[PDB]
């Protein structure tokens, strides 16, 4: 009668909390510290983004429980630790 | 930590209206959650009434035209309030009422099936008698 | 160990301080192969709730790593109205993010005796008043018919949260936003005294840093105030409400530009009946 | 390997319209030292996309459906898996509702599709 | 809607006794869309088990559930004194949801 | 709940405690929901109260989860229930002068 | 991905000899800073060849003929497409003459081969 | 392309246990100048593994068995190739013993599998 039909290309999501890479297009000839960082730690752009507008879907977003904020926060911790090197740090240990 | 709180015990006259409050402590918003109003006649089993999932008020087919279910979000100095209004009371609506809330955030949860929901968190009971 | 007088050796590192340049470029956070980033195209979107106009992109828009307190500089703009976002209104401890629809331009200049620890910032008055009028309209839409009495000064505490701290040209400006927030609301230009301070509190972690003495000449900081960060005052038994500015938690800067997005995993494999 | 986004345009619509959009949107969508690092990172993107595609084709290779966009197998439905008139399947449901509904039967179907190559 | 039938209508057991309560749908629920509630008297009914056998977070793991298309089986192992209340099975398959009848477990 | 007593003038210490060792955001409030302290990232914020000048916290202990409150110059108007809000553990202590 | 030239040795000969040569020539044909740039450019050649091969296999994946060097489908000829005795096809013609002759029917055949997977 | 080792775990056991282990172990096993040289050498490992896998799939592409982990062809055994009761084949022998035993018939079987696509 009727039986299993394996497809491929099915529009089904999940959620993820994964690695997620920077960035835009830096100069790679300058001494601006964001350009030096974005050179040595990120990839260039792609001039053809693919914004697929969806049909009658309804996702429920939650801005305050987003795993994207912590990841760019860690990236900017790296940017500010590599660019603005202080004269003297005072950071505690409390072992 | 939902600590959903309702109003107190009330008694009315037949052929009248009534309103039951439902303050939702610990609820983010009613965009994420969904409120299902349910009731229980004394001794009977639990009878569904209605819902406001995704800000779409809807009642079951037994209760159409008689029941209004409204909601105001967490604004300012008051938690999110749902409210149950019943018009044209009979003497057969004497019952313990409940507002319930369940989370509709995750699609692959299993607590909800396209707006038909299991009732994951409950009120405490609003008894209405009719004389 | 052991046990309340835990050994807090405040270590210190000395490194070289070359005076560096500093101007943040936009950053596009892409998702790898196999993932996708959703996007809310609803112009009046809270931050929570259902968004019906979901689109799908591979990589985000241009996000500037701009670090500031009490004002969101060089950010993005809301499409229709001044939006007000919070994790929990009535908590009185969560930073109310207020996003503007029009940029209020600010000019922080260090001129050229020449008193190297001194600069000033100009905000266009009656462009600022219109912006606070729209903000108070949206706040009354949240709260009712209260008197916003007043937008107060900062309540105190640390130096970097009391003042509009930011970076410009590698120099750290700590302004004074006391004159910019003073108005009760029943239902020319402003000069902000902005020093340059150099024993800073790190925002990266808990610490303090010391920087080089300031630079030779004119420092120009043409910017856009496209945001606010406010808090409230709890109590009491209506009354009027008071919105002292705050900030300092830098993730509140990134819940203003990673606001529209969400990361999903694409699982393309499904099974079904047939009529084979 | 950038056609993973083009799958998602048919979400929200029902299963038959998505099955047509499969074929349609598949046919239509087909020396400084600081620069060699960009070249290597773009190649590590592209080769990773190719390897993820080949792994997805190898998982269809077990079931006798490698390369086929749509295949019709030989594993009969025990009808306790969505005992439903399939007009209602292909007209009243979307794919997210299937991934929710037969989620407790999918490892069983995968085991049967593996075991029916022997 | 789709009427449920809870069985038995009343039992009683002792402390440490495995109790099996069945719930039979008039249709076949392939998709396990059945919840299970416990109501102590004078309180609100808390949720015990959703999707047939998924156990809720704040629930002791003594319970277990099973689903067979039409028969839904709730199994209590090492029954305690706190677990003496009217149970309910819910079909949340099709709108509107309707509940069971009540298996008043006593001693 | 906890109860901590003081006499006058001397310092007094109240504590939150998280169980993650992560320096997460906390707030110290009173019974009338007036703020007393607030973590903001790795910065300190006081509140518009009578303890605006007299409250303090040890900053270096935040990386070990411990979130103290140190009040100096204990007057008679500083006897009220003080509340940790850390994530959900709304801890309540009561100060006595 | 250097076997694209080995296809062309059977041009000029007729269609049957080329069909034999398909199987035969398929079985038989299978740290200075200025040097890392050569390594990256050779990898950008090789990965591009692999991606072009995978795209050519995905275009055979729609029609149920992915991986097969020769497949025999289920789309019957409307005989207004080269109404010709097929002895004359496989003996008197070369492939260039087919790409010239049925050029106005080929989008129709591709549409039918796409539509006969549904 | 690191699943070539997972094939070998079923050596020594007989042919049926290895045929089950096929499906099981297939489903389960799925800016300094001196650093760009490491990046290029790791990419030259990975792209070479992908090309060796695609060549191995193209050699299965001649025989109509590309992508299939197990395929059942249409070339009948002349029974002078291991004239043996196949209970003894699938129970008393390992694969090394087959590569030893039918070694003088394997080019014949490959020629027949090529010729039976025409
Ligand atoms: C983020 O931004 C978001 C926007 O981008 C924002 O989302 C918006 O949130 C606000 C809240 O903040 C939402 O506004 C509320 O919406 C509630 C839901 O309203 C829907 O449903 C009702 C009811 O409809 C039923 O009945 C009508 C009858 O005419 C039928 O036509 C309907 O089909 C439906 O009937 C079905 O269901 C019945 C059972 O209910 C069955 O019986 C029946 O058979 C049917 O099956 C509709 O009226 C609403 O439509 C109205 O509004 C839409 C547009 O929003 C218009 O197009 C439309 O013309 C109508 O005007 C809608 O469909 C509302 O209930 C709620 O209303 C309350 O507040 C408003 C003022 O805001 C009052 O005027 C109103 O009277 C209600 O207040 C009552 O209740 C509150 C407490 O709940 C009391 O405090 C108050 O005193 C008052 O009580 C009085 O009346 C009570 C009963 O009404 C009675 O019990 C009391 O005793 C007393 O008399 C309000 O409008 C808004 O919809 C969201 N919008 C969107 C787009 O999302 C979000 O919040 C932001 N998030 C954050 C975190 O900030
Ligand atoms: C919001 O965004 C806007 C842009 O959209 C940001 O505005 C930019 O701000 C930067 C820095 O504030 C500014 O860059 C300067 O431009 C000047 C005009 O071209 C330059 O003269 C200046 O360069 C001098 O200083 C650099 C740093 O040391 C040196 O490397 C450089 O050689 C120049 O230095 C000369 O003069 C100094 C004087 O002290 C002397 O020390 C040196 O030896 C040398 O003689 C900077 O490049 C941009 O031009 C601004 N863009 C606009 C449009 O205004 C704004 O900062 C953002 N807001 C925030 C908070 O980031
Ligand atoms: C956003 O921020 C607001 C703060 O403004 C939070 O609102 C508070 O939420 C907590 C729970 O999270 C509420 O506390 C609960 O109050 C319940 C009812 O008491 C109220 O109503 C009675 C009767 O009118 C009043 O007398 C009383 O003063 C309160 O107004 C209690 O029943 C709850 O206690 C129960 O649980 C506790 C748990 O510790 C037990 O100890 C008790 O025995 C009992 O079982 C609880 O106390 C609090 O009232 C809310 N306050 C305000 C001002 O709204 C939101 O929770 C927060 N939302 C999010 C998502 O974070
Ligand atoms: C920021 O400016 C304000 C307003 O100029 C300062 O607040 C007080 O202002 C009055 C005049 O309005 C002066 O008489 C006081 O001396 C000012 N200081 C105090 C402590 O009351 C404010 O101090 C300035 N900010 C800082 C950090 O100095
Ligand atoms: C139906 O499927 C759901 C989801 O797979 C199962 O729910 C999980 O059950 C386990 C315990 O067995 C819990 O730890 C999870 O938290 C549950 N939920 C989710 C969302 O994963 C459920 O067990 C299955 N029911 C039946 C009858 O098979
Ligand atoms: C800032 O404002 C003061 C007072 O209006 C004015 O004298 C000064 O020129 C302004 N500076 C700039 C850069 O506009
Ligand atoms: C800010 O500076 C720019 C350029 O100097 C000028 O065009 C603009 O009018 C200034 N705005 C204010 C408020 O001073
Ligand atoms: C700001 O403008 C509003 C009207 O737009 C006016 O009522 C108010 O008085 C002005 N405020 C000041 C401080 O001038
Ligand atoms: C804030 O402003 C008020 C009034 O101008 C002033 O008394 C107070 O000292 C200021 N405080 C801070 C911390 O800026
Ligand atoms: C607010 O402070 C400003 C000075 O920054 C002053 O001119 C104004 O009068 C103050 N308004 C009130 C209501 O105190
Ligand atoms: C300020 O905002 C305007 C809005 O169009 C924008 O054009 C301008 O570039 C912004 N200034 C910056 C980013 O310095």
């Amino acid at each position: 009668n009727l039986w299993v039909t394996v497809y491929y290309g099915v529009p089904v999501w999940k959620d993820a909390e994964t690695t997620l890479f920077c960035a835009s297009d830096a100069k790679a000839y300058e001494t601006e510290k964001h350009n030096v960082w974005a050179t040595h730690a990120c990839v260039p752009t792609d001039p053809n983004p693919q914004e697929i507008h969806l049909e009658n879907v309804t996702e429920e977003f939650n801005m305050w429980k987003n795993n994207m904020v912590e990841q760019m926060h860690t990236d900017i911790i790296s940017l500010w630790d590599q660019s603005l090197k202080p004269c003297v740090k005072l950071t505690p240990l409390c072992v | 930590q939902i600590h959903l709180v309702q109003s107190g015990t009330e008694v009315k006259k037949p052929g009248s209206s009534v309103t039951v409050s439902c303050k939702a402590y610990g609820v983010n918003t009613f965009g994420l959650y969904a409120v299902n109003w349910v009731r229980q006649a004394p001794g009977q089993s639990l009878e569904y009434i209605g819902q406001i999932w995704r800000w779409k008020s809807s009642a079951s087919h037994h209760f159409r035209g008689r029941v209004l279910i409204s909601a105001v979000d967490l604004t300012g100095s008051s938690p999110p309030i749902s409210s149950l209004e019943i018009k044209n009371l009979t003497s057969d609506d004497t019952a313990v009422y409940f507002c319930t809330t369940t989370s509709t955030y995750d699609k692959w949860s299993g607590l909800h099936h396209d707006g038909v929901m299991a009732f994951s968190s409950w009120g405490q009971g609003t008894l209405i008698s009719v004389s | 160990k052991e046990y309340r007088l835990i050994n807090c050796n405040t270590s210190a590192i000395t490194q070289a301080c070359p005076k560096v340049s500093f101007e943040p470029i936009p950053i596009h956070y892409c998702a790898p192969a196999g993932f996708a980033i959703l996007k809310c195209k609803d112009k009046k979107f809270n931050g929570t709730g259902p968004c019906p106009s979901v689109s799908t992109v591979q990589c985000t828009h241009g996000i500037k790593p701009v670090v500031s307190t009490q004002l969101l500089l060089n950010g993005s703009l809301a499409e229709e109205e001044v939006m007000i976002r919070s994790e929990n209104i009535t908590n009185n401890a969560k930073n109310i993010l207020v996003q503007f629809n029009t940029p209020v331009q600010i000019n922080c200049t260090r001129p050229n005796i020449g008193d190297i620890r001194q600069a000033h910032c100009n905000v266009s008055k009656a462009t600022w008043n219109e912006t606070l009028g729209k903000v108070v309209k949206q706040l009354r839409k949240h709260f009712g018919n209260n008197t916003i009495i007043r937008f107060a000064n900062s309540s105190g505490g640390d130096l970097e949260v009391t003042t509009h701290s930011f970076n410009c040209g590698g120099e750290f400006f700590y302004c004074n936003t006391s004159g910019l927030f003073n108005s009760t609301w029943i239902s020319d230009s402003i000069t902000l005294p902005c020093r340059i301070k150099q024993i800073i509190n790190m925002w990266q972690r808990i610490g303090q840093a010391m920087y080089a003495p300031p630079i030779q000449g004119v420092i120009r900081c043409v910017s856009n105030i496209t945001g606010l960060i406010l808090t409230r005052d709890g109590g009491s038994t209506s009354t009027t409400e008071t919105f002292r500015p705050g900030g300092g938690d830098m993730r509140d800067n990134w819940r203003s530009e990673l606001y529209k997005y969400k990361v999903v995993k694409i699982e393309p494999l499904g099974v079904a009946p047939t009529r084979c | 390997g950038a056609v993973f986004l083009g799958f998602l345009g048919a979400a929200g619509s029902t299963m038959g319209a998505a099955s047509m959009t499969l074929t349609v949107q598949a046919r239509n969508l087909l020396h400084l030292l600081k620069l060699t690092v960009w070249g290597i990172k773009q190649l590590q993107a592209r080769v990773l996309a190719v390897e993820r595609y080949l792994r997805d084709q190898q998982l269809l290779g077990i079931w006798g459906c490698s390369g086929k966009l749509i295949c019709c197998t030989n594993v009969p439905w025990n009808s306790s898996w969505s005992n439903r008139n399939l007009s209602e399947i292909w007209d009243n449901m979307t794919w997210l509702q299937w991934d929710k509904e037969i989620s407790n039967y999918t490892q069983i179907i995968y085991g049967l599709l593996e075991e029916s190559q022997n | 809607d789709i009427q449920m039938t809870q069985s038995p209508s009343t039992l009683s057991a002792s402390i440490g006794d495995t109790v099996r309560i069945s719930c039979r749908a008039s249709q076949s629920i392939t998709g396990n869309w059945v919840a299970w509630y416990q109501q102590r008297p004078g309180k609100a009914p808390r949720l015990l088990i959703y999707r047939g056998a998924a156990l809720l977070g704040g629930v002791p793991s003594r319970f277990s559930g099973s689903a067979a298309g039409t028969d839904f089986t709730l199994t209590i192992g090492n029954l305690q004194a706190e677990d003496f209340g009217t149970f309910y099975c819910q079909q949340y398959d099709t709108y509107p949801g309707t509940f069971g009848q009540g298996t008043k477990v006593e001693v | 709940k906890k109860v901590v007593l003081g006499k006058k003038g001397d310092t007094v210490e109240l504590t939150c405690t998280a169980s993650q060792k992560k320096s997460i955001q906390f707030h110290w409030k009173n019974s009338n929901q007036i703020k007393i302290l607030g973590n903001q990232g790795s910065f300190l914020t006081k509140g518009p109260s009578k303890l605006n000048d007299r409250a303090d916290s040890r900053r270096s202990l935040w990386d070990q989860g411990n979130f103290p409150l140190i009040i100096k110059n204990l007057k008679i108007e500083d006897s009220d229930t003080y509340i940790c809000e850390v994530e959900d553990q709304k801890e309540e202590v009561q100060l006595l002068v």
